[PDB]
RNA sequence: AAUAGGUUUGGUCCUAGCCUUUCUAUUAGCUCUUAGUAAGAUUACACAUGCAAGCAUCCCCGUUCCAGUGAGUUCACCCUCUAAAUC
RNA sequence: GAUUAACCUUUAGCAAUAAACGAAAGUUUAACUAAGCUAUACUAACCCCAGGGUUGGUCAAUUUCGUGCCAGCCACCGCGGUCACAC
């Protein structure tokens, strides 16, 4: 199904069942359905911690570098996975969301202390 | 046949399966036109209760009414299924007892 | 029983026993043989036993036979470059003919081994998908990972039906 | 060397010469019968450009694909006459033959 | 009923009562399923014990309450394994109900995991062709300069207070739709006391 | 059609059709406790009502996708050439 | 709505993924996600709670009565004419 324009993208295709998500990392045309036809499978991502308390992420780095070199784009969740792996730099919003979380918990710690002080 | 002949004729072709009186459907809806009794072919003897219905497909057919006693009348709705009445020639439909206007057989 | 003499020829096992896989240059293979004569016996058995095996391994190579056109049997190959390779087969047995063409125009065991390996790269063991393409369909099949809810119900805390209930 | 024609080299039998500068060639290939697992001939017709009109009905010819088709059905050209009808030259000895018999003995020219 | 062998089930197969009832044949030797036709259904009944009530033709396991499917009662488990191939018979072979066949399959696998039941263990080849551990993936990587000095990998990972003129420029660009200016974030992640 | 079985005759053998036994799906009758999961108009017949495409300092870009259906039906695959599109 | 033997709620949310747009924080999405309905299926379970169909042979399994070639029955062969394991 030739699309009008478009391009290849490395993104997450959702699998699994209800309440049990599992992602396949695929290179596919951006206009294709999320879970439909793809060009190549480049890895997988299990977001649920396993018995060892680990989130397993498989990355076919050789083929990921190939498809980026062929003009493939990256979805935002995929960019953050590569940042966590050390393959890319940390995404600007992973850094900013971390700072927001620090300011949020710095206010809660301050509110908690003010309440105990009043007590 | 030889290998050359088998190659030339190709694989066998099953005869296109014929559709029965239900036209390949589990059941059909019908409207009762009249009731009557039929005599079975020898060596059986009985007055088997039947009826002529107008099927939802526009075709009219004779249907056997199983069980002891019925209360079907003209202009009533019935559901008909497949299955031939072995000793009634030409009767290939059966009324479903307990559906639409045809109720279940009354106990004893 | 199966019709004809030597019905073993009409089995997939026999047809796959051919060891001649032509190089990409071979495009046509003509076979000239005689129906009678003791010196053309090996060429007749070659047409009878081996041509099916050659065609099976080389489906895109044209093979055409010719009967009693010349005094002696011979094979001729037409290559993509325009070169023609004549092979005189009079007095040779059908096994010697197969070994000859394999040496001059067949792929060696090394070239064939490599091709088989490049095929195995198409079915990566780590990929998940239908059984037709992958070993495993879902990560839930891997021991230690959270199993499928269809077999082991998830804890109430990991279900949206009760996450929204508590939050709402 | 590239060409948009599918059949690059094919051998066939000339079955018609009624078109100008065009020979109608019958090409046969072995096709496996999946059920019987026996090979049968499958024939196809090709029009070949014959500039010199040297083809005779019944001779075996070698066809080469053209870079692009020169007509609706003319995608090949006569590259060589392999076996001239009734005038075969034994490729193994280079002598003329009539069926399975020599017309000139190979011993003539040693 | 209450079986006196529930604690040591392997003793029943060694008693005289067992030898008189079964002899040297398997417990399922004399059982036959009741069904119409010559070809039986491809699944045995789901269970012979339904709400503490036994069916009319209970299977070889359910018809003798002293036979206990336990991973230690290996002599009973061996009767449901092919001695020549090591495969577990499918349920229609012996006639056991689906319930007991699952308990047999689990007990057989548990007995093999504990080494109580002998099964074929093949001889496999090594995973790797070379056993060298010199590659950087399993050895030490020369630490980067930032990692030695204790700096972030990139300088823009840290917060840098922007100049006052650039903040004035943004307060004019978004005048009327501003939030309160945030300062540098905490140096570490706080924690609830 | 299988490890097969029933049925032609006064009887036997051969041939042969039909049917039985197995496994699925839909519908119907009667019946039915819970939990998890998957799947879920007969009709390319007609449709009340609501919603399903926005984004963005204006230009543009998107709404040509996704989602739907199976009416029609060798436009789907390989090779050659070569646009648009991504880098 | 009509029609067919064939019959799911005029729910919620953009939190995840995907898509559109934006330099970006982000915004939108009946895609999707999480719910509702239904023995159509799979898995598991339940102190109390089992039904449906069969019982002449093929083919696992019938006592006593009523009926009397009638009423009725069978997938095939057949059963019922006063001892009917076939209604
Ligand atoms: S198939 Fe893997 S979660 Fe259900
Ligand atoms: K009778
Ligand atoms: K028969
Ligand atoms: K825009
Ligand atoms: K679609
Ligand atoms: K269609
Ligand atoms: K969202
Ligand atoms: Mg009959
Ligand atoms: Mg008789
Ligand atoms: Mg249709
Ligand atoms: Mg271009
Ligand atoms: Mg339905
Ligand atoms: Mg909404
Ligand atoms: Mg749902
Ligand atoms: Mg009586
Ligand atoms: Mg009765
Ligand atoms: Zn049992």
């Amino acid at each position: 199904k030739a699309y009008r324009g478009g391009h290849l993208t490395i993104r997450l295709a959702l699998g699994g069942c209800t309440n049990r998500p599992f992602y396949r990392i695929v290179a596919a045309h951006n206009k294709c359905p999320r879970d439909g036809r793809f060009v190549e499978q480049l890895g997988s991502y299990d977001p649920l911690p396993n018995s060892h308390g680990e989130k397993l992420v498989a990355l076919n780095l050789d083929r990921i570098r190939h498809w980026i070199g062929c003009g493939a784009h990256l979805s935002k969740p995929m960019e953050k996975l590569l940042g966590l792996a050390g393959f890319f730099p940390l995404h600007p919003m992973m850094i900013t969301n971390a700072e927001r979380l620090r300011r949020k918990r710095a206010r809660e710690v301050l509110l908690a202390s003010q309440k105990t002080d009043a007590e | 046949a030889t290998l050359n002949q088998m190659h030339r004729l190709g694989p066998p072709k099953r005869p296109p399966r014929k559709l029965g009186p239900t036209e390949g459907r589990p059941q059909l809806k019908g409207v009762v036109l009249c009731t009557f009794t039929r005599k079975p072919k020898k060596p059986n003897s009985a007055n088997r209760k039947c009826c002529r219905v107008r099927l939802s497909t526009g075709r009219e057919a004779v249907c056997f009414i199983p069980g002891e006693g019925h209360t079907l009348q003209e202009h009533q709705i019935v559901l008909v299924e497949g299955g031939r009445t072995q000793d009634l020639p030409g009767v290939k439909l059966t009324v479903v007892r307990g559906k639409y206007d045809c109720g279940h057989v009354q106990k004893k | 029983p199966m019709k004809g003499r030597f019905p073993i020829r009409r089995t997939l096992q026999y047809l796959s026993q051919g060891n001649v896989v032509f190089k990409d240059s071979v495009k046509v293979m003509t076979v000239n043989y005689n129906t009678h004569g003791e010196l053309g016996e090996g060429a007749r058995k070659f047409v009878f036993f081996n041509i099916p095996q050659i065609q099976y391994k080389n489906p895109w190579v044209q093979i055409m036979m010719f009967k009693n056109m010349t005094p002696s049997p011979f094979l001729r190959f037409y290559l993509d470059s325009g070169e023609q390779v004549l092979v005189d087969v009079e007095t040779k047995s059908n096994k010697e003919i197969m070994e000859h063409i394999r040496k001059i125009l067949g792929k060696n065991e090394e070239t064939l081994r490599e091709e088989e390996e490049e095929k195995k790269q198409l079915s990566h063991p780590a990929n998940f998908g239908p059984r037709k393409y992958c070993l495993r369909e879902c990560i839930c099949e891997v021991e230690g990972q959270v199993p499928c809810p269809s077999l082991v119900p998830l804890p109430k805390e990991m279900r949206g039906k009760y996450k929204a209930a508590l939050k709402a | 060397v590239r060409s948009s024609v599918h059949a690059r080299w094919i051998v066939g039998k000339v079955i018609g010469t009624k078109m100008q500068k065009t020979a109608k060639v019958r090409v046969t290939r072995l096709v496996l019968d999946p059920y019987l697992l026996k090979y049968f001939n499958k024939r196809k017709t090709y029009f070949a450009h014959d500039a010199l009109q040297q083809c005779t009905v019944g001779d075996i010819v070698l066809l080469r694909a053209l870079p692009v088709p020169r007509a609706k059905h003319v995608k090949h050209e006569l590259a060589e006459i392999v076996f001239k009808v009734g005038k075969v030259i034994d490729p193994v000895t280079g002598k003329p033959c009539a069926g399975t018999t020599y017309l000139e003995s190979p011993l003539s020219s040693e | 009923p209450i079986s006196p062998y529930k604690d040591e089930p392997w003793k029943y197969l060694e008693s005289e009562e067992y030898q008189e009832r079964y002899g040297s044949r398997p417990v399922w030797a004399d059982y036959r399923r009741n069904h119409k036709g010559g070809v039986p259904p491809q699944r045995t009944r789901k269970t012979c014990i339904r709400r503490n009530k036994v069916v009319g033709n209970p299977c070889p396991i359910c018809r003798d309450h002293k036979l206990h499917v336990d991973f230690r009662n290996v002599k009973l488990l061996e009767q449901f394994v092919c001695a020549h191939t090591g495969i577990i018979f499918y349920a229609p072979y012996t006639g056991v109900c689906v319930k007991q066949h699952k308990r047999l399959t689990q007990a057989i696998q548990k007995a093999r995991d504990h080494g109580l039941l002998i099964y074929h263990i093949p001889q496999v080849e090594p995973r790797d062709l070379d056993f060298s551990t010199s590659h950087g993936a399993v050895s030490a990587t020369p630490p980067a300069p930032t990692l030695v000095s204790g700096d972030p990998w990139y300088p823009w990972y840290n917060w840098k207070q922007p100049p006052e003129r650039e903040l004035s420029r943004l307060r004019r660009l978004y005048q009327g739709h501003l939030q309160e200016e945030s300062g540098p974030p905490p140096e570490s992640m706080p924690k609830m006391p």
